[PDB]
């Protein structure tokens, strides 16, 4: 109810933090950028950059056909992750309906 | 809580121009940054002219 969403939320968990979606995880939110990403004329592109233990997020809006028009919105530093880990993508659809389609 | 059904319905042409309207909002923040950037430039040289 805080009008944060649509937003991109960075949350890093060690396995002991329960993700509460009722606040949309604003309590355990390490960093966030309040940006709409639905209904774009061009597909949305994002740059996720973990380098020197900082996790930098740069986003292309999808309002342009340019691929490289990435814009910074949020990041964290001294980020801790299992250096051996699995990359994964996942999406959910609730009562309201979205098509979550990943081109590349 | 309840959920109305008006939120679901849309016309595509209007939603396209809504994206155009959202595209115009980028220029607004761009203008707002440009104004404040011009405002701080004017003030600092005003101190710099007086200090000189």
């Amino acid at each position: 109810g805080k009008k944060n969403n649509p937003a991109i939320v960075i949350i890093g968990n060690n396995g002991q933090i329960h993700y509460d979606h009722q606040n949309d995880g604003a309590s355990q939110a390490l960093a966030s950028c309040q940006r709409d990403f639905r209904n774009k004329p061009y597909p949305v592109r994002a740059k996720i950059t973990y380098y020197q233990n900082t996790l930098t997020v740069m986003i292309n809006n999808g309002f342009t056909p340019d691929k490289n028009d990435y814009e910074f919105c949020a990041k964290v530093e001294n980020m801790i992750i299992p250096a051996q880990g699995h990359f994964g993508i996942s999406a959910a659809t609730g009562g309201l309906a979205d098509d979550h389609d990943v081109l590349s | 809580q309840g959920q109305p059904a008006e939120e679901i319905f849309e016309s595509v042409g209007d939603r396209e121009l809504r994206q155009v309207f959202e595209g115009q909002n980028r220029i607004h923040l761009e203008i707002k940054q440009l104004n404040r950037q011009l405002d701080m430039i004017l003030d600092e040289q005003r101190r710099y002219v007086s200090s000189l």
